[PDB]
């Protein structure tokens, strides 16, 4: 896929004591216009992992369909193993990586957030193939409004707890919505702990607009 | 790619009472020799350097330019330029051309006239002047230069000590670089004298 | 491609330069003369574009000469290599650029003899000897190898045989005559060709 | 960018959004692009920022010049004459599209559309922008002749709402001009004041 | 680069990261983006530098003229007005994009001002590579009518922003502090990274370089 | 880079230089551009160092096969003819690669230039790389077949040394050997630094 | 248009002594003018006895490490040990060549244990030429590293000073401040220095933190 | 795409497919070498005379190369394929190689290509 | 080309226009592009007609097929996903926006967008084609939940025609289906039948 | 660029070839046979695209040799001509295709000499002379002026002579030396190079 036709734009991730919560509005957006405004661009891969994807939405749907037939065969095996949220990282590393070297790309940035053995999983994979662990992440423009904010808070506060990634997010929302032109107010948060993953939309951020004044 | 046409390496360094400014002395064209012994830095004054990297032509045209001015200048005001003025003064020639430019970033070594305080300062090829405290480099072997001159540069250093840290810095960077070299020569400005020397150095 | 060489000895400079005027495929003329006199004691040779060429030269030719009737006297080599670099250089960035590499050899009463390598942009640079060309990749070597400072005018011109000898046997282009001139306090003299006719 | 006029029997009302972009960063959200020429005379602008801003400058000069020597309240028509002119002289360095619209003692209300490359069109109503685009058929539908400065107002809302909430190169606030005789009444439409049309879910 | 500026109660607050880049290499650690205009204007750059430095210097020479002329204190939409139609003019070939901040009679005011010519007044801008960075922050944090000491505290944490996320910003924190009673040019404001400390001794001592020839020219 | 072979009276003397750059940057003052394919065969590398590498690595093993199939030597002829023809495969596809195989078998002495855009010519003399021009003045100035071994060994060291000094791109050390009738030998490795202080001096 | 590649920087050093070996890297994860991590070590343990450094397109340093680690088991298997470090070396020749019209765009640096003890360092460009070398950097910052290398590992340049054998102690010493200096000046190089030091006890880890602007 | 196994082992270890192979060399014209000092000689038993037989066209001894001939007994036709292959392998190891072939080289070829018909399927 | 479909409690409604061009010469003024998959089951086709009628013609075979094989009526999410396998696997060689509309016993009516690309969305209503960009903001403001089968019919002429009235690549007749349980309805509006929208003048 | 020249005379073929290979500005063999012998009366001489020629060439070689040991006789030139134009041409299509440019020389017992030009697109033709190269140009044209059919092999000699003189007076390449053949009833015999040696 080398031109993307309806593409999604940032996916936050935040791990937090307990877990890890994951953001993405819910925009496709055909080139500069919003076509799609209430597409899901966050799905539940097990009970310990969840899936978030920027970029080419018809390429977010063939790999959920991928994803979500490989737990199913899984699950039917029934032997007492599932795969860890580690695990789909690494799959899905390779997936992309030899999409990339047959020069046909999967055109999409992924945030895998996951919670396994009493530790939380934040993952990266873009479309070359480049995958890596982070304690927070964001991509697209996200990673230019969002990462910094993230980034100081976890700085001068190593470990958060769960309302505080939550309402750090909502902030990381607020302002993507404010500069980010593909952006749309419209969003869902995915958090995944020890009780699962549970994801919560449609939501807004509050914005002000009292510099329209000044 | 134009800038490295001819190659060259020039390097300033700051003393505690001197300035150091140093260059390799390969003229040739792409990968071909031609001379070994190509000025690179002019005299513009008694504690006074400006050392050129770049175009070979540029080189030449601009310090005849640069001497042309200076000359001017010292002759109407009955003064000799300061390191600052001078900056300045290579800076306006350079921007000048900032849509035809001369392909050469000159380096400035100096001692300020009446205070004797080190200069050092670099410009880039449009003119943009860059002051430090601890050293300059221009040329095709900058990253090089920059490596041996963060490693091994400290401040307040005598003049002995200044030579020995810029010419090591000088030789092991342009080894590490295919079209300069063929040779270095150092001057080391103080107050009261200057002294030339040329270093034993690679030839191929 | 056209070949040019200088050897500058003690006293003297020695200068060859081959002698064929070709155009695509065939050579078009075999005595051609590349060498332009500015004065009693310079030498110009000239080599690049066509036109560009001797446009140049007869244009700096033109000067010094008119210096020589305006001051009574000379100008020196060394002044007259920079008053070509110059021109050439303000003519790099104007609208009618010339595409010429140069030597400029010449004697001096007081500096000596002097030899100038000028490259097509315009950057002078003095030397004890030095070649334009495509041949020159194939002789600057041998002159590295066998000059020496102190070289007489025989060893001199027997050096730049070799050179030549070599040019015949590795160089794919055909140069088979070369014009020969030396520059000494006495002024210029035209050697014999240097020649390699083939059977 | 999203911007439109309308005129009703004593007046106009011009209606912008203010969102500029550079690419998909959102340089400047709350911009200004509702831009007094004269006392009663606006300009909405779009396409290049530094192309209108510069131009708008041109003519505000001139129109100025040419008030103060005539002694008398310049035309909608010759301001948008001078633009005209200017956007059609340098139509293959500008990328300026501009709606003049304002009110005249001679005339009354006038909106008048110069696109890129230097025509002039007077219009009932004009639209333009990149959001424009997506509310043609809205405007085509809704709008009726006869409508007072309230129907006008609330009318250029809906419409710059609806473009907004397609268009992303548009956004920010709503900001509105009345102009009459007796002079200009500016507002800005933000966040809950703006109007809302629900997605359509299921 | 990350420069930025904000409008606070009784001014104006201007900050800028201090790192230099040719290329992906640091030129300069230590370089001054804060640009004098007029004691009661300034002006940090982003962009070519030496267009931002000869553009700031003639507005700065011009409005000085305009100053002595007029007896008056210089005005932010005077120099706003010179540097947009000086840009404009030249179509985004001089490629000075510049935070101009002042304050005057009318009181403080802010500038954006890109090299095609476009200006935007606003009450918080930033610019450079680290623009965006700055931008969250300031997007996060900025509250109108804002104390002095809130905005210097604002303005260094945009900045600190743009220093440790975007690779062309780095080194010190460069503050201007404008009101209508006084200018403070606090530079370095902050230093939130330092050169690490040496764990050895390379070896540099007298004799250790071999010298062909040498000359002593004695100055009097 | 510089490498030259010739062949004379007491076999074949190859000699090379040592510096690989990328671009201006100098990666390697000490790479040894004289392969040893095996204890009777010599290449030299010129062009890609991992095409020359990898390419004449095969063609050892293929040698190798050879003696094993046959209880006999291949002979140097046949061993770059094995050369050419596993290069010409991969004609425009971008290889680069100018070697020269060097030998002494049962029609003596035998020098062969392969390059990866096909040429493969025996000869008495060759020099390739981008400082080859200047080996080749001096070569040839200095070449005959009748040179004493120690004659022989100075000029093959003198042109690239020259070389060297001319040409941007070549440096670091002079590695010479000498393929005789029973094998080669590693005659020398001299910086080029030695060699300055030797001739200039 | 679609490149498959990308420029992640990062900067990997590689010393041999007499009886070690070290293999240093800087750990940031970069794209573009961001960071994507701090916190990206680019040495990888292949043996007790060897260590691999890979900087460039991170896609291909993971999938290369992969294969490298694949590669090694199914020696171990066939031949019932381990892998030295020159067959490693040259078993990696053979895996860079094999992609030599689509390259991997790494640079590799090994350091090891040869068979008789002593410190060994392979350097591979992306094609898979390689040799030995006592020292290599490879990288970003590889051109402000070497020079320096050069002077204080080689004693280059310099006259009257004595070869002296460089010890385990100095030459971390060395790669440290080497590595503080490239910090200085290549904005690819920061946040922290893994130091893996290879000798006959092992494989030993150390952190080093650098600038993090 | 016949891929039967025709040469397979017996209880005893034979394999019967060359034997009877063998049995039909046996019934072949008798063909005799003589290698001498500087002379190789072949000579062929011609089991009958047809008398209006062009004796060009069944000659039993042919030249592989300038260097190497040979000889043969058992299936003609067989024998013609079998020369045919070492024809060409000769010209190409004149092409590889450029030496001509040794008579052992082109021997092992030969002998190399019947016992692939020995344990290869479907011949 | 401006398609659309609508859902409404008991089936859906389809409409198009009718035209095809080739640059700008119509080579078809009477266009049918809704495309019966099944008996109550259609297609909208904008994009290349080569591709969008190739597509159809192998998604009514494999359709049929299946519904033979489970003697069972297709579900109009299968169709759906049968388009949307072939547009995704072959999105670098097509050029083909679809809706899929049609009625369900287990489902009711169902409006499916598979737009270029291959994605495919479930939606209460769907537009497509080049036309539909300039009735966005119409649809928007005008959808309402709960709407019958005849305002269905009526907010689908309506927005057709402001679209054909806008945009240049499409027009001629307007062609609606109503599919239920009890069938299809078919029509076609054309002259004065299409809804009239006045042109502001002055 | 190669030079190749073939003139047929009433019973004798007689080919010439510069001995030249050429690497950039340097002639790296001055010895170099451009002829290739297919049997005891054909000569194929070929030039064009380095590896493409050698290639070529000895494919053809060894299917000419293979058809005489196939078959006890050899091929007639006719027939290998055509050969060599069907192999090239189905080249030409394929992916492998062979940049070359050929004469076929040889001699008939019953059709008596002949002489074959063939391009690299595989146009086949019979001349009684031809060339390849620049330096056809320079020389058809002599052999237009001068060759007669009845023309003897010393006179066809001299003639070629007369070609490669013009070759050195007009030609830019270098091209000091030529090898000669001759085919006739006896078969391929080798003349003289000619050779015009530099001073």
């Amino acid at each position: 896929t080398q031109n993307p036709m309806v593409t999604g734009t940032s996916v936050l991730g935040l791990k937090f004591e307990g877990g890890v919560v994951i953001a993405a509005d819910m925009l496709g957006s055909y080139g500069s216009l919003a076509r799609f405004r209430n597409i899901s661009r966050i799905m539940r891969v097990n009970n310990s992992t969840m899936l978030g994807a920027s970029g080419d939405y018809a390429d977010f749907q063939y790999l959920k369909q991928v994803l979500g037939q490989m737990v199913i065969d899984e699950e039917l095996l029934g032997d007492g193993h599932s795969y860890s949220p580690k695990a789909i990282h690494s799959w899905l590393t390779r997936a992309m990586y030899s999409r990339r070297s047959k020069m046909n790309p999967l055109w999409n940035t992924m945030v895998i957030g996951g919670y396994a053995d009493g530790e939380s999983f934040l993952g990266y994979v873009d479309m070359l193939g480049v995958a890596y662990e982070a304690p927070s992440l964001a991509t697209g423009y996200g990673a230019y409004l969002a990462q910094p904010l993230l980034r100081e808070v976890l700085e001068k506060q190593p470990v958060l707890s769960q309302t505080e990634a939550r309402e750090l997010v909502e902030r990381c929302m607020r302002v993507l919505y404010y500069r980010d032109a593909r952006s749309y107010n419209r969003f869902q948060i995915a958090t995944v702990t020890e009780k699962g993953v549970e994801i919560e939309g449609p939501l807004s951020a509050e914005t002000n607009w009292d510099i329209a004044h000044m | 790619s134009i800038m490295s046409y001819n190659g060259g390496a020039v390097m300033a360094m700051k003393g505690k009472n001197c300035v150091a400014i140093a260059a390799d002395r390969r003229f040739g064209i792409q990968a071909q020799m031609v001379t070994t012994d190509f000025q690179k830095i002019f005299p513009m004054g008694d504690r006074l350097y400006i050392g050129l990297a770049g175009l070979a032509t540029d080189v030449q045209t601009v310090a005849q330019r640069l001497k042309f001015r200076l000359n001017l200048y010292e002759l109407k005001e009955g003064r000799q330029i300061k390191p600052y003025t001078l900056m300045s003064m290579v800076a306006n020639l350079l921007y000048e051309k900032r849509f035809g430019p001369y392909y050469t970033e000159p380096v400035i070594a100096g001692l300020d006239p009446k205070t004797f305080k080190p200069f050092i300062c670099s410009l880039d090829l449009i003119g943009c002047p860059m002051v430090t405290d601890d050293f300059v480099v221009s040329g095709t072997c900058t990253e090089q230069m920059y490596g041996m001159c963060e490693s091994l540069w400290e401040p307040n250093m005598d003049p002995e000590h200044l030579f020995e840290t810029i010419s090591q810095a000088m030789l092991n960077a342009v080894d590490r670089d295919a079209v300069s070299g063929m040779g270095v020569i150092v001057h080391i400005i103080e107050k009261d004298k200057i002294t030339t020397r040329t270093l034993k150095a690679r030839m191929d | 491609m056209e070949y040019l060489i200088g050897i500058q000895g003690p006293d003297y400079v020695l200068v060859a330069s081959d002698r064929v005027a070709a155009s695509n495929i065939v050579q078009m003329k075999d005595d051609h003369d590349k060498m332009f006199k500015m004065s009693e004691k310079i030498l110009l040779l000239c080599v690049g574009e066509a036109g560009d060429t001797v446009q140049f030269a007869e244009y700096i030719q033109k000067n010094v000469q008119l210096y020589k009737m305006r001051n009574g006297y000379e100008l020196s080599p060394t002044a007259a290599a920079n008053f070509t670099r110059r021109n050439l250089a303000d003519y790099l960035r104007s609208r009618t650029p010339y595409h010429v590499n140069l030597l400029l050899a010449g004697y001096d009463e007081h500096e000596g003899p002097a030899l100038y390598y000028m490259d097509y942009l315009a950057a002078l640079a003095k030397a004890p000897f030095a070649a334009h060309g495509y041949g020159a990749f194939l002789t600057l070597s041998i002159l590295d190898r066998y000059y020496t400072p102190t070289i007489s005018r025989e060893k001199a011109v027997e050096l730049l045989r070799k050179c030549l000898e070599e040019l015949q046997k590795r160089f794919i282009l055909n140069l088979p005559t070369f014009s020969v001139r030396i520059i000494d306090r006495n002024g210029i003299h035209d050697l014999d060709n240097i020649s390699f006719p083939k059977q | 960018t999203t911007i439109m006029a309308v005129q009703f029997d004593g007046g106009v009302v011009l209606g912008a959004d203010s969102r500029t972009t550079t690419g998909s960063y959102i340089a400047n959200r709350v911009t200004d692009k509702l831009t007094p020429i004269h006392d009663r005379i606006f300009c909405c602008r779009s396409g290049s920022a530094a192309d209108t801003q510069a131009v708008a400058d041109a003519v505000t000069y001139q129109l100025g010049f040419h008030s103060i020597e005539l002694n008398e309240p310049p035309l909608v028509h010759t301001a948008a004459s001078l633009f005209k002119e200017m956007c059609y002289r340098y139509r293959e360095d500008l990328m300026a599209g501009i709606i003049i619209a304002g009110w005249d003692p001679q005339e009354g209300g006038q909106v008048y559309s110069v696109p890129m490359g230097g025509m002039m069109v007077r219009q009932p109503f004009a639209i333009g922008g990149s959001g424009s685009s997506y509310i043609y058929g809205y405007v085509d539908a809704t709008y009726r002749e006869g409508m007072t400065k309230e129907e006008c107002l609330q009318f250029t809302a809906n419409a710059l709402a609806l473009a907004m909430e397609r268009d992303g190169s548009s956004g920010g606030v709503i900001r509105l001009a009345a102009i009459a005789e007796p002079g200009v009444e500016r507002q800005v439409l933000l966040g809950d004041q703006i109007p809302k049309f629900t997605i359509a879910t299921l | 680069t990350t420069i930025a500026g904000v409008v606070y109660k009784d001014g104006i607050v201007l900050g800028a990261d201090t790192r230099a880049t040719e290329g992906m290499v640091v030129a300069d650690k230590n370089c001054s983006k804060i640009h004098f205009i007029s004691p009661n204007i300034y002006c940090c750059g982003a962009g070519t530098a030496a267009d931002t430095d000869m553009t700031t210097q003639l507005i700065s020479s011009n409005l000085e003229l305009h100053s002595l002329s007029t007896g008056r204190l210089p005005r932010v939409v005077t120099a706003n007005r010179m540097l947009k139609q000086m840009l404009f003019r030249y179509q985004g070939y001089i490629g000075a994009a510049l935070v101009l901040g002042g304050v005057d009679v009318t009181g403080p005011h802010l500038y954006s001002i890109y090299p095609h010519g476009s200006t935007d007044k606003l009450p918080y801008v930033t610019m450079g590579s680290g623009s965006l960075a700055a931008m969250a922050v300031f997007e996060d944090k900025f509250r109108p009518d804002m104390e002095e000491e809130e905005a210097k505290k604002l303005v260094s944490e945009a900045i600190a922003a743009g220093i440790f996320n975007d690779l062309g910003s780095g080194s010190n924190i460069d503050l201007c502090v404008i009101s209508k009673s006084k200018l403070d040019f606090l530079r370095p404001y902050s230093v939130p990274n330092k050169k690490g400390t040496r764990f050895g001794r390379y070896r540099c001592e007298k004799g250790t370089n071999a010298v062909l020839t040498e000359k002593v020219t004695t100055l009097e | 880079t510089t490498t030259l072979a010739f062949k004379f009276r007491h076999g074949v003397i190859v000699a090379a230089d040592s510096r690989a750059t990328a671009g201006a940057y100098i990666a390697s003052q000490t790479v040894k551009k004289v392969i040893e394919i095996n204890p009777y065969l010599l290449g030299t590398m010129a062009g890609g160092a991992a095409d020359c590498s990898f390419w004449e690595r095969l063609l050892a093993r293929q040698c190798r096969i050879y003696e094993l199939r046959n209880k006999e030597r291949i002979s140097v002829a046949a061993a770059s003819k094995l050369l050419a023809n596993m290069v010409y495969q991969y004609k425009g596809m971008g290889l680069s690669m100018g070697t020269m195989i060097c030998g002494w078998d049962k029609r003596g002495p035998g020098l062969y230039y392969v390059d990866s855009e096909g040429n493969r010519i025996s000869g008495a003399t060759f020099s390739v790389g981008s400082g080859s021009v200047y080996a080749y003045g001096v070569m040839d100035r200095g070449y005959s077949y009748d040179l004493e071994v120690e004659e022989a060994y100075d000029l093959a060291r003198r042109a690239i040394y020259q070389a060297t000094y001319r040409d941007a791109y070549s440096g670091g050390s002079v590695s010479l050997y000498h393929v005789r009738e029973d094998g080669w030998i590693r005659v020398s490795s001299d910086n080029v630094a030695d060699l300055h202080d030797k001739y200039s001096g | 248009r679609f490149s498959p590649y990308a420029f992640n920087g990062g900067t990997v050093l590689a010393i041999a002594g007499e009886d070690f070996s070290i293999v240093a890297s800087d750990t940031r994860l970069s794209e573009g003018f961001s960071i994507h991590t701090r916190d990206s070590p680019k040495c990888y343990k292949l043996t007790d006895k060897t260590v691999i450094g890979c900087s460039g397109f991170h896609g291909d340093c993971l999938t290369l490490t992969k294969i490298i680690e694949a590669r090694l088991k199914m020696y171990k298997h066939s031949n019932n040990k381990a892998m030295t470090t020159g067959a490693i070396a040259a078993m990696l020749s053979t895996i860079l060549y094999s992609r030599r019209f689509f390259p991997y765009y790494v640079y590799n640096i090994i350091g090891g244990l040869d068979e008789e003890g002593k410190g060994a360092v392979y350097s591979f460009d992306p094609v898979g030429s390689y040799q030995r070398d006592s020292f290599k950097a490879g990288g970003s910052a590889s051109a402000m590293l070497q020079p320096l290398l050069d002077n204080q590992v080689g004693f280059k340049n310099m006259q009257n000073v004595e070869h002296v054998p460089l010890s385990l102690d100095r030459a971390m010493r060395l790669v440290k401040d080497v590595f503080i200096s490239a910090a200085e000046r290549d904005v690819y190089t920061g946040d922290a220095l893994k130091v893996c030091i290879v000798t006959k006890e092992g494989i030993r880890g150390e952190t080093v933190p650098l600038r993090k602007d | 795409s016949y891929d039967r196994a025709i040469t397979v082992f017996s209880p005893d270890g034979h394999l019967f497919q060359v034997e009877y192979a063998q049995e039909a060399v046996k019934k072949g014209s008798t063909a005799v070498g003589v290698r001498g000092k500087d002379i190789v000689v072949l000579g062929v038993e011609k089991k009958s005379v047809a008398k209006l037989q062009d004796e060009r066209t069944v000659r039993k001894i042919c030249a592989l190369d300038d260097n190497v001939c040979m000889a043969f007994a058992g299936l003609t036709a067989d024998a013609r394929i079998v020369i045919n292959r070492a024809r060409v392998e000769c010209q190409s190891h004149r092409l590889t190689v450029e030496d001509p072939v040794t008579v052992e080289y082109i021997t092992r070829y030969i002998a190399s290509l019947k016992q692939r018909y020995t344990q290869s399927n479907g011949r």
